[PDB]
Parts: structure tokens; sequence; C-alpha cells
């Protein structure tokens, strides 16, 4: 109701060289939490019992109001944060002075808002190259997740309700959150999110032919970030970690099934012609040329989907990459780039469901069907080629 | 107590606009157009008094649009009024399109009357944020650099993992590979140099130091190792590079005008029937 004849201005920012490529270049709102404007009134004068509902209004608008990452009037942000810092954490101060049913509850709100803002600027953070594909693929997704499921959702009905409801109840609130089930899927992303940043932080910690015959050494070295290999592991890891929950498991299949699309396409199509694609160095294994006849090839094992330790995985890995040769080498010695689907009897498919083949007791049966195919051509190569 | 809460609260707040009224300043100032409440000095916005703390982080968050609209619409304005290299008006007439895709895409919703309230239009454009965003993001050196950086920049994005990203990249990416594909043409059919500014790897030098050497002893076109993108491989460069050197050889000294002619004209039409597929094995082939 008051002024504070504050110079609020909008304009963009000066600075490009230090945003990512998602990155927004308006100039941060001013700042209510130390710089007030127009208005700091105390509910005090209002805090009496019966004034307890019109009390809660006042605070219904707020909250609905935070969940959209910006604070509310009657929620100050606490000293830590400032905006020019984009790693700066989120807290922030909510008055005890009033009814609990005022705090109590919101602190689940807020939270939600509290991860809303970091997803956000992880939208933005994981958009840069350096961070490969697989996560910069994921980024699209989690912003589907907010601008279709989480706004389309919560902030249409909720402001429908509050504009037509007569007394829409906060306890109606978490009934219609929890209804449209959207708390959890937005908790298994801050949870993936967090070992994200574990795994990250772990590797910004700590810096410091006998038998099958292939002509082929280890190249382990580690990167500071994790890549597609890591965080497919990952995402197996949780779905394992939360078998049960149908309504979990269906979304996680689908964020296996969405994000791999490409990589699958990558593997297929090695496996099929020896051809090995990779602008953002995220694949399993590289070739030389950091004159093409000693191929020698190296294993990046910071990106393999198994620890590689027993005689199995072994297997699994150099049936591999003794394929991709195989194929190689056809492709070299007869002049064409590509190799003709009808060459032979074994056809084969796409990985077109990668979330059950992940788990087991198929990975092995389209490795060794495509290991048969390479032997079979292989073998009418240098038998009547 | 059958009654409506923001009933209840509205007036308890009694020096603030009617949110209607917002809506009605905020739809003519989202394409960065000056009115009562918000006086556009051409570079930023004016917030007035009697607005809460919430209405202006929601308008900042907004009017993010509205101020990349004007500083693409300076960019626009800026480069047609130019003399510069022909890639470079096709990101202008790209960026234009997307402008006037922008233009219609907002008035469509005022017409329409599905705004309700800042939220609202908040999520309905939200995508189109972003799209601007990447549009302006693209260009932040276009007066300085020449297109072919442009083109490598544009072909390693084309592999990034974002599908929004993925499409707009790529329909760049093609528009000036259709260009330079009309270059490599050029040079494959009739060995000139003309109207390339700088954005080709064939150089041709015009030097003082054996003034005799466009005469006699040296043919004064040159590859230079390092101006090849990362898309053409470095022997087929070298292929192409005789190519050409080949085709000056042929004509200037040889005198093979019906064999050169003839050939020249098959492999035109051959090349100019495949552009459709742009930088492709095909083309390698022939």
């Amino acid at each position: 109701m008051e002024i504070k004849e504050v110079d609020d201005r909008a304009e963009l920012l000066r600075y490009t060289n230090n945003i990512p490529l998602l990155g927004k270049l308006v100039n941060h709102q001013p700042l209510w939490s130390t710089n007030p404007k127009l208005k700091s009134f105390s509910l005090e004068k209002i805090s009496a019992p019966d004034q307890r509902r019109v009390q809660e209004a006042l605070v219904v608008k707020d909250l609905l109001n935070v969940l959209i990452g910006l604070e509310g009037t009657y929620i100050r942000y606490f000293n830590d944060y400032e905006p020019s810092d984009p790693e700066t954490p989120i807290e922030f101060k909510i008055a005890k002075k009033m009814d609990p049913s005022f705090k109590t509850f919101s602190r689940r709100i807020v939270r939600y808002g509290k991860q809303y803002m970091i997803l956000t600027r992880a939208y933005e953070k994981w958009s840069d190259t350096s961070f490969g594909m697989v996560l910069q693929r994921f980024a699209y997704e989690i912003r589907r997740f907010l601008e279709d499921v989480y706004l389309k959702t919560l902030v249409e009905r909720l402001e429908r309700d509050f504009n037509k409801v007569p007394n829409f109840s906060i306890r109606e609130l978490e009934q219609i959150i929890n209804e449209t089930e959207v708390n959890k899927q937005m908790e298994l992303l801050y949870n993936i999110y967090e070992e994200i940043f574990r795994e990250i932080e772990e590797r910004r910690t700590n810096q410091s032919s006998l038998h099958l015959r292939l002509m082929v050494a280890f190249d382990t070295t580690v990167y500071p970030v994790p890549k597609g290999g890591a965080i497919l592991k990952i995402f197996q890891q949780k779905i394992l970690e939360n078998l049960g929950d149908r309504s979990s498991v269906m979304f996680l299949k689908k964020l296996l099934n969405n994000i791999s699309q490409d990589y699958c396409t990558m593997l297929y199509e090695w496996l099929t012609q020896g051809i090995l694609n990779d602008p953002y160095q995220e694949f399993m294994t590289y070739d030389d040329l950091e004159r093409a006849w000693d191929t020698q090839y190296f294993i990046r094992k910071d990106v393999l989907l198994r620890d590689c330790d027993s005689e199995e995985d072994k297997n699994l890995l150099f049936k591999m990459l003794r394929t991709g040769i195989l194929l190689k080498v056809v492709r070299a010695s007869l002049q064409i780039p590509t190799i003709p689907s009808n060459s032979s009897d074994i056809t084969i498919q796409e990985i077109n469901d990668f979330a059950d083949l992940m788990e087991g007791s198929n990975l092995e049966l389209y490795v060794d069907k495509c290991y048969s195919r390479a032997n079979e051509i292989f073998l009418k190569l240098f038998f009547q080629g | 107590s059958s009654v409506t809460l923001r009933q209840l609260s509205n007036p308890y707040y009694v020096n603030t606009i009617p949110e209607e009224d917002i809506l009605k300043y905020v739809s003519y100032t989202l394409l960065a157009t000056t009115s009562a409440l918000f006086p556009f000095d051409h570079e930023q916005i004016q917030i007035p008094s009697k607005i809460p703390n919430f209405e202006s982080g929601l308008l900042h968050l907004i009017f993010e649009a509205g101020l990349l609209y004007q500083s693409l619409g300076y960019k626009v304005e800026k480069f047609r009024m130019l003399n510069i290299s022909p890639m470079k008006k096709a990101l202008i007439i790209e960026i234009s399109e997307e402008l006037q895709n922008y233009t219609a895409f907002v008035n469509n919703l005022v017409s329409s009357g599905t705004v309700v309230s800042l939220k609202s239009l908040y999520r309905e454009i939200y995508e189109n944020i972003i799209r601007l965003r990447i549009y302006c993001r693209f260009t932040e050196h276009l007066e300085e650099l020449s297109g072919d950086t442009f083109l490598i920049e544009l072909n390693i994005f084309k592999s990034h993992g974002d599908l929004t990203i993925r499409k707009i990249a790529t329909n760049l990416f093609n528009s000036m590979i259709s260009l330079y594909y009309e270059y490599l043409m050029n040079w494959l059919t009739k060995g000139l140099l003309r109207a390339t500014y700088g954005e080709f790897f064939i150089a041709e030098n015009t030097d003082t130091n054996g003034t005799d050497d466009d005469f006699i002893y040296h043919i004064p076109i040159e590859f230079n190792q390092e101006r090849v993108p990362a898309f053409i491989p470095k022997e087929l460069a070298y292929k192409i590079f005789m190519i050409g050197k080949s085709y000056i050889f042929l004509e200037k000294y040889c005198k093979e005008v019906q064999w050169t002619n003839e050939f020249s004209k098959k492999y035109h039409v051959l090349y100019q029937s495949n552009s459709y597929r742009g930088i492709s094995t095909n083309f390698f082939e022939i």
C-alpha cells in the first residue's frame, strides 16, 4: 500500500561469455528481501486467532507464488542468496510469528520450489557441450517435466480453484498435488540429480593377446564429468533400488527409452557396420588417428556399463570389439562403406526397448547373434573371396 | 462462509492495478511496444510503483521476450543495409522468418483470448522464450567474423543432444550448406573464386615476390590446409584442389575446350541433380 521509491527497471544483462547456451539473459528482479518496496506489513496487526482463515488466505497467495520459483511477500530470502551467484545455495526465512498452519505444511511445498529452482539451473548447467550428449538430451526431458506436467497441471488448476472454488483448502492443495502424483516424480528426478552431483564431486575430488588374440590394450583415463555409460548404470541402479512402485517403474522406463534413442542407433550401427561416430567422445571404445593398418583400439573403461571384472562381461566386451573389427575389415577390403542387408540370413533389429535389454538375459543374446552374423560373413569372405 | 478467498484478499490490497489491466498492458508490451505503464527507452524498461515484488519478478520473466525481440530487431535492421557475405543474409532471412513467426504466434494468442492471468502467459510462451534465446545466442559475433566459422560451429551443434537445438541447427546448417554447395559446384565446374569474401579454403594469391609466377612457372591458386570444415575429409579436400587446378591447367594452356566443356556440363548436371542431399556419400562418389 506504501511506496519505497525503488527504481525497478528491466534490461538485458551486459555480460554474455559466462552464461550457458540456455542461460537467461534478463536482469534479476530487485531483491525485495533486502531492498523492500511498496509494503512492509507484519500480520501481527491481524494476528488475531479468528482472523486465522483470513491470515492463511494471504498466506495462500504467497505460497501459490513461491512454487513457480519466485519468493512471496511474506517470505524473505536468506542472507546467503545472491542473484549474481549462479552456485549460491537456496534457503530462506518465513516468520514463525503466525499460526503453525502457515508454517508447518509450507515447508513441504517450498522444498519443491527449492528443487524447482535447482532443476531449472541444472536445466541450464547441463546445457554445455563438454557435458556430452546424454545429460544434454536428458536436459530436454527435465524441461518438459516442468512446462507440461508441473505448470500446466498445478499452476492452471490451482489458480482456477483459487479464483472459483469457495474457500479452497490447503488440505485440498496437498490432496490435488498427490492425486496427480507429481511430487514423487519430481523427487525421483531430484535424487538422480543428487547422485549425478555426487559422481561429479568424486571425480573432481581425487585427481590422482594371450588367449583371444586381439591387438588391443586398455586406455584407462578419468574425465572430470560422468558420461553415458555412467548415467545408464545410474538409472539401472535406481530402478533396481526402487522395484515395486509401478508408476515409478513406468516413469523410469519411459526415461530410459527416451534418452538413449540415438545412442542405441550408434551402438546398433557399430555392431552391424563397424562404424563409430562419436563427435563427443562418449562411446565405449575409440580409434587411432588421435597407414590405417595397425588399427589399434583402446578401452575407455570409465564409460562401460559393467565393472568388466569377471569373465563373462569381459567376454561380452571382447566379442563386441571383435565383431566391430571384423565388419570394419570386410568394408575395408571390399571397397564399400556400407554392408548390404541381404548378404546373409541372420537378420538383426534395433534396440527398440533398451530398458529390458539392459537388465540381462537378452543383452548377450543380441551380442552373440551379431557375433554369429559376423563370423559367418567373415569366414565366407576369407574362404570364398 | 461460502465466499471467495481471493475476494477476501483483493480489497486488502487497495493501491494496485486491476490484474485485468495488467494483462491489458502486458499484451501490448510483449512485442516491446511502449504504452502507459511501460515506456521502453529502446534499451530498458521502467517498472513503476504500486507493483508488488511478485509482479515485478513475473514482469521480468515475461518481458525477457520483448527485450529479445527488440535486440533481434536491431540486429536485423542493422544488417539489412550492409554489404556482407551471402551466408550472412541467410542468417538474416532465417532470423526474420523466426521474428515473423513469433509475431504471428503472439497476436494469435491475443486474438483467441486464452490469456487469463500472467502465469498463463508465462506457460504459453516459455517455449518461444527459449527459441528466441537460442537464436540470440547463436549470433553473438555476426558483425566481426566470417560465415564459414558459423558453418563449422553449426556443424558441431548438429549433434547437440537437445531436440530443439537439433532442429534449429539443422535448419540453419542446411540452408548455408546449400549455398556452400553452390560454391563447391562453381569451383569444380568453372574453377572461379568469385564473391567468396574469404569464407572458402582455396584462395587466390596476387603476390609480388616472383612477379612472373603467374606467367610461366606457377599457377597462383593455393590450398590452405587449416581452412577445411570438419564435414569434408582431408584427402577428398586434396582431391578437390587437384580437380580445380586440373581444370585450370587444361583450359588455360592445353586448350581442351570441347572435352572440358562436355565434361563440365555432364558433371554440372550430376551435382545439380543431388543438391537435396547436401554433403553426403553420393557426392563423394561423383
